[PDB]
RNA sequence: GAGGGUGCUUGUACACCCAUAGGGUGAGGUUAAGAAUUACACUCACUAAGUGUGAACAACACAUACAACUUGUGGGAUAUACGCU
């Protein structure tokens, strides 16, 4: 039992790091985005200023705006999906 | 202005340029008596560095004395009677002058007692043990070591002295990656940082810390990479339309376990082999693999975060994003397996120091 | 729950009207069979659709 | 010429001998309150001991040994912390510095600290009431005025035995010490045990088998040992060969006319060395088995035949194969007599 | 045939060799035995490795392909093999 054991480690846990990517839950990101998510992406993506640059703007901490800009991301990317659905 | 460098080190092996063997093995001797030196130095220098906080501690408890570390001639309250780090330099000094050269103990010096004053933190409480300093230390030497520095034509080699000793250096078949560095340094056009020197064994190295530059590409940030790092894929990485998988599980987890499993193999069988002469030459076999499957890790990861950072590049990728790497690491926290078989700390600060050398902005999430 | 289409459903070519599964052909159960379902798992349960 | 006594090392788990929560709770405050004090300590000695011994390194600053250093961390902790465990732990540490003080000057070793997490130390003054209770099944005592019972869980190994003979005074135990990892009170307890002269007694029989890759298996009583493993006899074996071959292999290419002698010594003495490397293997191999005979005073030692027919065998051919094997047998029985045990026949 | 030496460092493979190197030994302490002698996962240490020139176990010259080349120091932690119960 121990040594199947030890095969089933082998084969399954280096597939169990990307089965919960497989299995990442659908949040539902259709809520409004907020104004600092929004002003750190614009800054981002259209005035290209870098993230420390946002950082000193908004005095905000660097892994602060981080977590910011990619939840803007995430809840931008799930509006696209839904408009290419719909589209 | 802001630092518009990134610290880099290399790695060059240097020969004893002279003509009979028992000069070189005096010299190498010599060096190898710099080693012990500076160990036992490194020794000397922490425990002096922690003996005078618990002195304060101790007045502290006895009346709440608010003794600091300072010269008393510029403070009331200091204890000392020079700076500390020439405390530490002059008890060290005092005894292992005239044996090697003092700029290691400079070097020695700064380097531990910059990180002990943010140490102290952890000090105070008690979660870090003091450091027992190895014996196979790399002992380090100041850039104020470097002279004569020179490309000897007839001999094909740079020449320079270290602290009074030639020396020809052996780029070997190395005519142009390091070649151009060395002689960027002779004409004065690369800056040098406090360096460090191994020995393995008749081979002798200088790990020197060239400061290099970041290089400028044609990047868009709004073009957005995004990477995820598994056991079973090593890089997975988007950018639009194209997809790039960097590593297999084979190469990666299986080998790495193949040489894992060849120690254990050696260790059992090292139980009865030769005999009676002792636990090192029984041990000898397993002392083979003394770094393998860290050097094989170490070789994939910089090949892997060279491949996503040769492909963010092509793209143009300006960000480039690690997706649910948070909870990847909270997984991986509370398992054996993904911990002891799958570097992600390596992985992620190779990436992050090869994309901010690039312009690449890193974010993780 | 017993695999039977609903009422008001549109048969379009090709769906399932009513859901069977048939007990497969389990030979004997020779050891390597009996390691690959150990270790991987009864991915291959004994049904045919 | 070694210590006749034999120091061993034992972690059980002690819980706090009072009926309700609040006074277990209360104690283990005190108890990690007493850790605090411990640790400051501990390092407040050693740093002055240091001190002291090293004044002539010392001048960057401004301005028995055991007795002053001892007085004052008292006068520090008294009352809150009962003197015994700081004296106990004042002496532990003049005792290690004296033990390395030459590796210390030399500065081959740092300065050895302590941390929030050490486990403090204890002497046997602490420790009164060493008796056994089966009605709560708890071997209890009471250290520093406070009942203890012990939680010893689903313990089946050798701490029931060890301290069985440690309540009855069988067994003499050493400074020791507790340790509050993660709440669950533990007690690493050193015992000072007396070596029983071994003798052997013929009343215990000793079960010696041949294997497929886990050579020779000995099992007696509740204990077993195997002489070696498959891959292990094989690997200098599958060298010996391969080398046989390509040195071969070289000769039959290599320069001839110097005489057939000069081509073939090393082809002959390689194969040669395969029947020493055996012969050896077998020496070490009922060596280690006559060590387990004795170790474990067993009188009586046989060795299965274990052959049967078709079933799993007669296809593999067993490591060190049947029971006469260069003489495997023999070797087993000369040794046999040789160290007393009575090896008969299976 | 693994594993290695030289071919700057790492990885793969590659030419040339070494390779019973998981071996051949030396010394010190200790143990057991009447002795020979054995023993130690006790300690320390030595011994093999490209071609040519070269008296030479001196020195020097020459010696394959791709990829990578930011390391070093320390602390915390886990596990493997071995020894004891």
């Amino acid at each position: 039992k121990e040594a199947i054991e030890d095969i089933k480690t082998i084969v399954h846990k280096g597939n169990e790091l990307g089965s919960n990517d497989t299995m990442t839950n659908e949040i539902k990101f259709s809520g409004e985005l907020s104004e600092e998510q929004a002003k750190v992406l614009k800054m981002r993506c259209d005035l290209k200023y870098s993230f420390s640059e946002i950082a000193k703007e908004l005095e905000l901490s660097e892994k602060e705006v981080h977590q910011e800009f990619m939840k803007a991301y995430k809840l931008m990317k799930a509006n696209h999906q839904l408009q290419l659905q719909s589209a | 202005m802001g630092k518009s460098t990134l610290k880099h080190t290399r790695k060059i092996q240097i020969l004893i340029d002279l003509p009979t063997k028992d000069e070189k093995k005096e010299v190498m001797d010599m060096m190898y008596q710099w080693r012990d030196r500076c160990f036992r130095a490194a020794n000397i220098i922490v425990t002096h560095l922690y003996v005078q906080e618990m002195i304060k501690d101790f007045f502290y408890l006895s009346e709440g004395i608010k003794y600091k570390l300072a010269d008393e001639k510029k403070d009331e309250k200091g204890i000392l009677q020079r700076s500390r780090m020439n405390t530490t330099y002059r008890v060290v000094s005092d005894r292992f002058k005239g044996e090697m050269p003092t700029n290691i103990l400079s070097t020695l010096n700064h380097g531990l007692i910059s990180s002990f004053n943010k140490n102290r933190v952890q000090y105070w409480k008690g979660e870090r043990s003091l450091p027992n300093f190895k014996k196979d230390m790399a002992f380090p030497f100041g850039l104020q070591g470097i002279s004569r520095l020179v490309y000897d034509e007839e001999k094909k080699a740079f020449c320079f002295r270290l602290y009074r000793v030639p020396f020809k250096t052996y780029l070997g078949k190395d005519f142009t990656d390091k070649r151009m560095l060395l002689e960027r340094l002779v004409k004065g056009d690369v800056k040098l940082c406090a360096s460090n020197i191994q020995l393995n064994g008749g081979k002798i190295f200088w790990l020197a810390v060239f400061e290099i530059e970041k290089e400028k590409h044609s990047l868009k940030p709004e073009v957005i990479a995004e990477a995820s790092l598994s056991l079973e894929y090593p890089i997975v990485v988007k950018t639009g339309k194209n997809r790039l998988t960097i590593g297999t599980k084979e190469e990666f987890l299986y080998r790495r376990l193949a040489i894992q499993a060849a120690r254990r193999r050696t260790q059992v069988g090292a139980t009865y082999s030769r005999s009676g002469k002792g636990k090192k030459r029984k041990l000898k076999a397993v002392d083979k693999y003394h770094k393998t499957e860290s050097n094989y890790v170490a070789h994939r990861i910089h090949v892997y975060s060279r491949k996503l950072i040769d492909f963010c590049i092509k793209h143009q990728a300006g960000t480039l994003i690690l997706m649910n790497q948070e909870d990847k690491v909270g997984i991986a926290k509370e398992e054996e397996f993904v911990l002891r078989n799958w570097s992600y700390y390596e992985l992620m600060t190779k990436i992050k120091y090869k994309a901010e050398k690039a312009g690449i902005e890193l974010i993780i999430g | 729950e017993y695999g039977m289409i609903r009422i008001g459903a549109e048969v379009k070519p090709g769906d399932i009207l009513i859901g069977k599964i048939t007990p497969k052909g389990e030979s004997d159960p020779t050891p390597e069979e009996k390691l690959l379902r150990a270790i991987f798992g009864d991915k291959a349960g004994d049904v045919k659709d």
